[PDB]
């Protein structure tokens, strides 16, 4: 706002007013600024040019909570913002305020321009996946503009008889004119010649032999006009795409852009995509009305059938052959089946062009459960204890509930609201302690030269064939640093040591067929104080190797503590795990390696351990409430339940539960 | 020229053949008043000439490739539409293209009668293998805008004339963005940025001048409806 | 007494009380004056609006009258909501109300030929016909049903030009006013009752460059009416340490807050154009040193080699 | 509305009661016996949730301190117009039915099996030959605030809570308009809030002026009602009253004659009627924003008035006595232009 | 953290000297924190124009 | 009709006739 | 090959980081050069033979720090450490 | 192809009027009407009140004896007064009345050069024994200016700044009839409907809009 920028930048304005001879002395200049004479506004836009400020959104959770920015004067009395960074501030627009700080010295201005600029922090410190992506309306705009409908005007028509090919356009410059006139709709399949967009990695091979594609070479593509428009926003040289821009597709495209290109190109691309998405969302025809919400016509039949079953069950109870617990179980199962059935019917009924289905399907917002509640039927509602009411809620919010049904729904949601209220402080209580413990960890030396590392399983080769990708690949060893060169059973090495794992490196490694890799970690880092840069790995915000001196403890503390809000085990489990108290389950372990035998009775469990190599069998006595922990025996089948004769290694957990960290320490090692 | 506080001035930034025109500062709420109307006039009110329909000697049904050529009929059409022309007489004229023997066909091989010219002879059209006869008849007409894909659907005969959509206007692509800027104290005066890319027929500045002339002549009809009105003056 | 930072308006009433005029007062005082300042506020950005069904929101932009989309008749809409927020919250009721609002605004006349229709069987005869903008009621857990509302939407009166603006489904064909082309698809339009909550922006916006300082702690005052500055909580301290930012943190803690010598020096340097001088040493540290020395614990600050230093002056 | 709802609030905190940290999750959620006594939807959304409730519409308090609700007497499939008030235990020991169950115009049930609530919150179908009591009105369980929300049964409970907690935060505008779709409760709400002057005894209007209204009774006696103008409320808004009647207009006792703030023609009016459209629009209403037309700023459809108060007081110091004076030490007269001699 | 008297007196007896290598202490005093742009490696950076650049 | 307050504006309502008693003194 | 950057961003951070090993060093590098430039611009009014001023043409009264970063990017400035 | 310069036709009703422009190029009868609408509703000069003085009062938030409505409602009613003027200086009008009745805009006494175009308006209901005496300032301009832009003059304590709506135009709309049968015979006929506030006849407003647009577009035709 003007009325605030004239207050933060008061001394600079005074100086430049006294300099340009609009005021003789400082006192007159200060008077002029305070009275807001029409001379000042000319100076104000000059002084604040490219002078960054800092925006913070109290309370701040993670290191992206305070970010630099460049100011722009604007009318009104509110601080505008760029939509993409809202998720960075986790701030919606119900009236949440923000604080503005201003740096003065040359050091502070340079530091705010280089380190803390918003355009440079696109990558989340936790995972490395960019968090500045199209979010709510951009997603549905793009999902509309890139959809294809098989029955629209201007569609492709193969030649037949006296009518030659209609629907072939020389260049998209002509296609846009055609759409403007009113003959071509932007979602109809056509063949168009392209001259600036690199064809997909496959078509290029046939059409060009990889002699080298160049800007200016022509080819022909079967697309809609929409995908041609959407690919003109991605950077020059990125291969053409042909896919409906669901949420996941955009995620993948943005990830590739982040990995294979500098940050600036990614930022400019994301801005262009936002602009196009907003401009094309308005015309999407996404409107909600009472007509769009449609009630399935077969609901009555299903309701009466399951009601007949339920009343028969209740009569069988009235005959004395059933217990109350049986009554509750039978009714719960019947009504769960009924809700699933009406949900299936509803999913079938709605045409794909419904605004509700368009909103929920393209990954914008919500689930299908909310739509089922809105249209089909409520289902089952909870109790203050935590059980399910035997009586269901047949009515749907479109059709309107009754007094008693609404009463029970009211009984429902207040518990959730109270839990949401209570979890707020417990989310950050952990973060405070974590930052307390690990504030002195700083990258100090560039290397340790020590080759001790750790072993990580990249993938799995199932006996069925080919390879099975490890689900934990993107966390455990996605962005580590190697310690030893990568070579397969063949004599040709694939990746040399010291080369950080990326996405191309990981994919190539999996293609060459490697399973276990040795990588450098931070546990084995050999330095008395702090850690080492190389042993640490690749920074999660820059995307390249971490710099010397960067604080690393605080980043980890924030990263662990931030997502604690979205919990429900849980936060107490995390607290127990870090504080390392004695666990509740208190599972046993195989202090001596060997086979396991069951001698348990009905009251307690008496389990014997027969050492493989001499030794003496060691027998544990425990409670019979715990079940045996299934051990993947040498038969390679983890479904083999623990039994006498199963073969286990040293320290194997015997029954289900969580072990004492101290015993595992003194048995195995660090 | 005093009632308006500030007089807007049209700048110009050039590149190869496209250009950017900046107008600033317009009175608040005028950027979209000018941008969209100016864009539409630029696209669809600049008279020019274009190829209407083609005739090929040896074709009965148009789907199959012409004998003795490499590019299909469709690629012939796509190459031919891009070719630019410029005629003076509004009545249609006819162009003849003749080629024989192995080699390649350029645009310069078109022999135009008086009053009709081709501005980019160096355009690849088709490749002919050994012993290939290619005789094409082009119909060149004048007008404005962009005709549909098929100029005439019910109009036809056994002559084999193929109707072809034509891009009459010499302007290809026009986009515009509207930003904010400040004058005096109010900080919402519109500034218009207009990007225009055209053919080799007309330089962009001349196209913009023609568009402005057309629009002012249109609004003069509303102006003359009453001789004496106040309005607003600018410099 | 001066008008606090932010207030404005016109004085409308002055009450003067004096002890000598037989008026009861608290002990120790003689004259007490109350002055009332009134101001007529408007609506702008930042102000908070809300419907009755808990769909709150904040004003984002106040477009000129000609930019708003307008119906076919030519009356621009007064407010534009968003549709991505209805299905998630399940406050579908507002949509129903919106439809009914239009039915109330333009009035309806159900056709009584061939008897009353099936959906008009239970509808009381008072609601068969209605004049334009005639108010109606709808008791909770009773009142208008979906069939009745659907029937009403199809039997609405035309405007003064013999046109029906809205359709059977409740939507209408708007025109984009910013460009000119009609919207490709019909849009939902109606009348809605909208309030104005009491979280106004003009009592939240606040700025400060250099003003009063507290006389006890040597820190700037708090609140808005005291022309104070903004709290800098420890979480921001962690967030600044995370970036590797050092000079910014030291400056935000030393020469801006409680360096009694540094602040004047930086003001003079800025207003004169020279380089910002180095930070001094915060008053909090000197307070800590005095508190420690008052407990008989000799604390002194050594130099790098080992030579003793003093922070006396 | 804010005052009316504030007067009926039931608070579980306070001296002699459990503290904020004493309260657990057992003393916050709705118990099945709240039906008709404490409204289950209205409650502050902050940390005090559950502890603070609102009394229902029809509840009244028995002499001992328990809360009674009305009911209708049903003998044997016959509904009587006698109304009997019951406490919690009596409602426990009997059987009761909903009020929206179909009835015949003669006074008999139609369907054999009707829906009935029973003890411990159970609800089931039961033949019509043993139903003891039938409720009065469908709105028997809602507070006053939540009774003014149209189409209440179509909204989720969570959003209905925020809908009921925002009418208590509105702002009176310069010239108010009655809503197009109301729920009928607002008339009684306004007339019992007490902020609208209501004629005590019938008569005719003699002199009507912006400051006072004079009415002569039937017997010839006269009365003059004074009306507060631009008086400060507690939260800074303006409390203004205006007449609606005119001279020579016959009025009857109990009829409103001067609407207060947030009232038009004796009905609770809090906002305006705006023409709305439902559509995303080039990103200015992304994530719960609202776009307004400049017409609202033009025709001041939504302008309010705020009145602040400033207080000064001169006491007797030990060095003398402070005195309100016009001669400030060394202040230029241009600063002191707007003061009087005092 | 806790029991300030205990740690204070225990440090007092031993005449313990604290080297400001941490982030809580350096932020209590007000010195540049020894992380990021505050370490001694970068603090004593000198910068001069190259000899190739000169004023004609 | 259903209104008890004299002179109040008429407000036609969707309802089923229900009148054992009116809302008590609030 | 990217679109020409606007305002603060130019010169882009990557091209800058090509010429300096570690970004923390870049911060102090730019800060000290900017201090020198401001000092020269301060003394040019009343003194001679100060530190050498900007090595590239300043625009219409732009900040010294922008000049420092711009002239680092063109590699007109050496680095010692 | 076809070369037909456009033509305009006028149809008149009581206060609103229709204007038909034909024949326009395909896909161009929309933006033209939209430009006319965006100018007609924002840049038509007019005249309206900017300040009033009431005897015996000092500020707006109060009342006066003998009047059924306090000063705020008097200002609110006076806002929608329709006044037409041509002098380029702030002119002054008077309004006084006494005795019972209804003080309407008809009782306004205008000086030479300004006119009031709605004597049937209603300003206040004057009770017996109530005087009323006000003095009005009328200016010219365009668009809209907030009232507080006039309080900086620092004039006497009696002057009450008042908002202003200089725009006379009330409602504007358009329709397009498209002849789109596939030939060279495709064109758009634009029908523009205009209604104003009984102050300025519609044709004059259309002329003003045309002149503003002509002046604006003229800066593009000049070459380098
Ligand atoms: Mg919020
Ligand atoms: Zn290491």
């Amino acid at each position: 706002p003007k009325l605030m920028a004239l207050e933060l930048f008061k001394p600079f304005v005074m100086k430049r007013l006294v300099d340009l001879n609009h005021a003789q002395n400082i006192k007159s200049a200060k008077r002029m600024v305070e009275r807001q004479r029409p001379q000042v506004w000319d100076v104000l836009e000059e002084v604040i040019a490219e002078h960054p400020v800092l925006l913070n959104r109290a309370p701040t959770l993670h290191r992206l909570g305070i970010q630099a920015f460049e100011p722009m004067l604007v009318e009104g009395k509110a601080i505008q913002l760029h939509p993409l960074v809202c998720e960075a501030f986790n701030a919606d627009f119900d009236g949440d305020q923000m604080a503005v700080h201003l740096p003065l010295s040359a050091e502070a201005q340079a530091e705010a321009r280089i380190l803390m600029l918003s355009s440079n922090n696109i990558l989340s410190p936790a995972s490395g996946r960019p968090l500045a992506m199209p979010r709510l309306d951009m997603v549905t705009g793009l999902y509309y503009l890139t959809t294809e409908v098989p029955g629209d005007t201007g569609e492709y028509q193969p030649a037949s008889g006296d009518h030659p090919e209609t629907g072939v356009y020389s260049s998209p410059a002509e296609a846009i004119m055609a759409a403007d006139r009113g003959v071509l709709s932007v979602r109809a399949k056509i063949k168009v010649r392209l001259t600036q967009l690199r064809p997909p990695v496959e078509i290029e091979a046939e059409l060009f032999g990889h002699s080298g594609w160049q800007p200016g070479d022509a080819w022909m593509a079967e697309t809609t006009l929409g995908r041609v428009m959407f690919n003109e926003l991605l950077p020059l040289g990125y291969p053409f795409v042909n896919k409906q821009m669901h949420k996941k597709v955009q995620a993948a495209i943005i990830n590739d852009l982040a990995e294979r290109y500098p940050m600036i190109v990614v930022a400019q691309t994301v801005d262009k995509l936002k602009d196009a998405g907003f401009y094309w969302a308005t015309r999407s025809g996404v409107t909600v009305s009472m007509a769009d919400v449609l009630v399935p016509p077969r609901k009555k039949e299903i309701l009466d059938h399951y009601e007949e079953r339920a009343d028969k069950v209740e009569k069988q109870f009235q005959r004395g052959a059933l217990n109350h617990d049986e009554r509750n179980e039978a009714l719960v199962e019947i009504w769960k089946e009924a809700t699933d059935e009406v949900g299936q019917a509803l999913r079938e009924h709605y045409p794909d062009d419904n605004p509700i289905i368009t909103i929920v399907d393209s990954g914008a917002t919500g689930n299908f459960t909310q739509t089922r509640t809105l249209a089909g039927m409520k289902g089952l509602v909870t109790n203050p204890k935590g059980e399910f009411i035997p009586r269901p809620v047949k009515s749907s919010f479109r059709e309107g509930l009754t007094v008693l049904e609404y009463f029970i729904n009211t009984h429902g949601a207040r518990k959730g609201l109270a839990d949401t209220a209570l979890r707020t402080a417990d989310s950050g209580y952990l973060t405070r302690r974590l930052v307390d413990v690990s504030q002195d960890v700083i990258v100090r030396e560039h290397d340790c030269q020590t080759e001790r590392g750790i072993v990580v399983e990249l993938a799995e080769r199932a006996p069925d064939g080919t390879l099975i990708r490890d689900p934990y690949i993107e966390t455990s060893a996605y962005a580590r640093t190697l310690g030893t060169d990568a070579v397969d059973e063949a004599g040709n090495v694939i990746v040399e040591r010291g080369q950080d794992l990326g996405d191309p490196e990981i994919d190539a490694l999996l293609a060459a067929g490697i399973t276990q890799v040795k990588v450098r970690s931070v546990l084995t880092c050999a330095t008395s104080t702090g850690v080492c840069a190389t042993c640490y790995g690749r920074s999660m915000a820059t995307g390249k190797l971490v710099d010397i001196g960067e604080a690393v403890g605080i980043v980890a503390a924030q990263s662990i503590g931030e997502p604690g809000t979205q919990l429900t085990g849980g936060l107490p489990r995390v607290q127990e795990l870090f504080e390392a108290r004695v666990p509740r389950g208190k599972a046993p372990i195989a202090d001596v390696t060997g086979r396991v035998r069951l001698e348990d009775g009905e009251r307690f469990y008496k389990i014997t351990i027969v050492p493989d190599d001499g030794g003496e069998e060691v027998v544990y006595d425990k409670i019979s409430k715990r079940q045996r922990l299934r051990v993947f025996k040498h038969e390679d089948g983890s479904e083999r339940v623990l039994s006498d004769g199963d073969h286990v290694e040293v320290g194997q957990q015997l029954m289900e539960g969580s072990a004492d960290p101290h015993e595992v320490l003194r048995v195995q090692g660090p | 020229m005093l009632i308006s506080q500030r007089p807007t001035l049209s700048e110009d930034v050039l590149t190869d053949n496209r250009s950017q025109f900046v107008i600033e500062p317009l009175e608040p709420g005028f950027g979209y008043t000018l941008g969209n109307s100016l864009r539409r006039t630029l696209l669809s009110s600049i008279p020019g000439a274009a190829v209407t329909s083609i005739r090929i000697d040896g074709v009965l049904h148009e789907f199959t490739t012409v004998p003795g050529v490499k590019e299909d009929v469709t690629e012939i059409i796509l190459n031919l539409k891009s070719l630019v022309v410029s005629s003076e007489e509004d009545e249609p004229v006819t162009m003849y293209l003749r080629k024989q023997g192995p080699g390649e066909v350029t645009a310069g091989d078109i022999v135009p009668p008086a009053g009709v010219t081709v501005h980019n002879p160096g355009m690849h059209i088709a490749t002919l293998n050994d012993k290939g006869k290619l005789e094409v008849e082009l119909v060149v007409e004048r007008g404005r805008g962009y005709v549909p894909a098929v100029q005439n659907r019910a109009s036809g005969a056994e002559i084999g004339r193929i109707p072809v959509d034509s891009i009459y206007s010499p302007v290809l692509k026009v986009t515009y963005k509207v930003d904010a800027t400040r004058v005096e104290q109010r900080t919402d005066f519109d500034k218009l940025i207009l990007d225009v890319e055209t053919k080799n027929s007309i330089s962009p500045r001349d196209a913009l001048a023609s568009a402005g002339k057309t629009l002012v002549e249109l609004f003069g009809l509303a102006r003359e409806l009453n001789v004496e009105a106040e309005g607003i003056e600018i410099g | 007494l001066k008008v606090p930072h932010g207030e404005s308006g016109k004085v409308i009433g002055i009450r003067v009380f004096s002890r000598e005029d037989e008026d009861e007062l608290p002990a120790g005082v003689n004259e007490l004056v109350r002055v009332y300042v009134a101001q007529k506020r408007k609506i702008s950005d930042g102000d908070k609006l809300a419907g009755r069904h808990g769909n709150k929101g904040v004003i984002g932009k106040i477009l000129p009258v000609e930019d708003m989309p307008f119906l076919a008749d030519g009356t621009p809409v007064d407010i534009i909501l968003n549709t991505h927020g209805v299905p998630r919250r399940m406050n579908i009721g507002q949509i129903l109300e919106t439809h009914l609002g239009w039915c109330a605004h333009s009035g309806w006349k159900v056709d009584a030929a061939k008897g009353v229709p099936d959906w008009a069987a239970r509808l009381p005869d008072e609601l068969l016909e209605a004049q334009p903008n005639a108010i109606v009621s709808t008791p909770v857990f009773d009142g208008a049903q979906e069939a009745e509302l659907q029937g009403l939407l199809s039997c609405t009166l035309p405007n003064r030009d013999g046109d029906v603006l809205v359709d059977a489904d409740g939507k209408a064909m708007l025109f984009d006013g910013r460009s000119g082309e009609p919207f490709p698809y019909p849009v939902t339009v109606g009348y809605m009752y909208i309030m104005k909550l009491h979280h106004l922006v003009d009592d939240k916006i606040h700025a400060r460059s250099t003003g009063p300082y507290s006389m006890i702690t040597q820190q700037p005052l708090g609140g808005k009416a005291q022309f104070g500055g903004q709290r800098f909580g420890e979480m921001e301290c962690w967030a600044m340490q995370a970036y590797g930012a050092a000079y910014t943190l030291q400056e935000l803690l030393t020469i801006k807050s409680d360096d009694t010598v540094g602040r004047v020096k930086v003001y003079e340097a800025i207003v004169k154009g020279e380089n910002i001088p180095e930070p001094g040493i915060p008053e909090s540290f000197k307070v800590l040193l005095k508190e420690l020395q008052s407990l008989c614990l000799n604390v002194e600050v050594l130099s790098s080699d080992g030579a003793a230093i003093e922070l006396r002056e | 509305l804010s005052g009316l709802t504030h007067k009926r609030r039931l608070s579980a905190l306070g001296p002699g009661g459990l503290s904020r940290e004493r309260a657990g999750l057992e003393v916050r959620d709705v118990h099945p016996s709240h039906y008709g006594r404490m409204c289950p939807i209205e409650t502050p959304e902050g940390p005090n949730i559950g502890l603070i409730g609102s009394l229902s519409v029809y509840a009244r308090v028995n002499p001992f301190g328990f809360i009674e609700t009305p009911y209708r007497k049903v003998v044997d499939g016959v509904v009587s117009d006698e109304i009997v008030y019951l406490t919690a235990d009596e409602e426990d020991r009997h059987v009761v039915a909903q009020a929206n169950s179909p009835i015949d115009a003669d006074g008999r049930f139609v369907e054999p099996r009707v829906l009935v609530r029973r003890k411990a919150g159970e609800v089931e179908y039961v033949p019509s030959s043993e139903v003891d009591y039938m409720d009065v009105s469908p709105r028997q369980m809602v507070s006053v605030a939540t009774a003014m929300i149209p189409f209440l049964e179509h909204d989720d409970a969570n959003r209905a809570l925020m809908g009921a907690n925002m009418q208590r935060q509105a702002v009176p505008l310069v010239r108010s308009e009655a809503p197009l779709v109301g729920t009928g409760m607002e008339l009684r709400a306004a007339i019992d809030a007490g902020d609208v002057v209501v004629a005590e005894e019938s008569g005719v209007i003699e002199e009507v002026s912006a400051d006072y209204i004079t009415v002569m009774h039937d017997n010839g006696t006269r009365r003059t009602y004074r009306m507060r103008k631009f008086a400060r409320s507690n939260h800074g808004t303006c409390a203004n009253q205006c007449p609606i009647v005119d001279a020579g207009d016959r009025v009857e006792a109990g009829q409103v004659i001067a609407d207060g703030p947030c009232t038009d023609d004796g009905e609770m009016a809090l906002g305006k009627n705006l023409l709305v459209a439902i559509m995303p629009w080039e990103g200015h209403n992304y994530e719960d924003a609202i776009i307004l037309s400049n017409r609202l700023v033009e025709e001041d459809v939504l302008t309010s008035i705020h009145i602040e108060e400033h207080e000064i007081d001169a006491r007797d110091t030990k060095l003398g006595a402070e005195e309100i004076t016009r001669d400030i030490p060394n202040i230029s007269d241009e600063v002191l232009a707007d003061l009087d001699e005092r | 953290f806790q029991e300030t008297t205990r740690v204070l007196t225990d440090a007092a007896i031993n005449c313990r000297s604290d080297k400001l290598n941490g982030l809580k202490e350096n932020v209590i005093i007000g010195k540049l924190i020894p992380a990021g742009t505050g370490i001694n490696r970068y603090r004593n950076i000198a910068v001069q124009p190259t000899e190739e650049a000169r004023a004609a | 009709s259903n209104n008890s307050v004299p002179g109040a504006p008429n407000r036609v309502s969707f309802a089923k006739l229900r009148e054992p008693l009116e809302v008590p003194g609030l | 090959g990217y679109d020409t950057p606007l305002g603060i961003t130019n010169p882009p951070i990557d091209e800058l980081l090509d010429r300096v090993s570690s970004k923390y060093a870049l911060v102090i590098y730019a800060a000290k050069r900017a201090r020198q430039i401001n000092d020269y611009y301060n003394q040019l009014g009343e003194g001679i033979l100060e530190y050498v001023g900007p090595l590239v043409e300043p625009g219409l009264q732009e900040k010294p720090l922008s000049i420092a970063l711009r002239e680092i990017h063109a590699d007109l400035l050496e680095h010692t450490e």
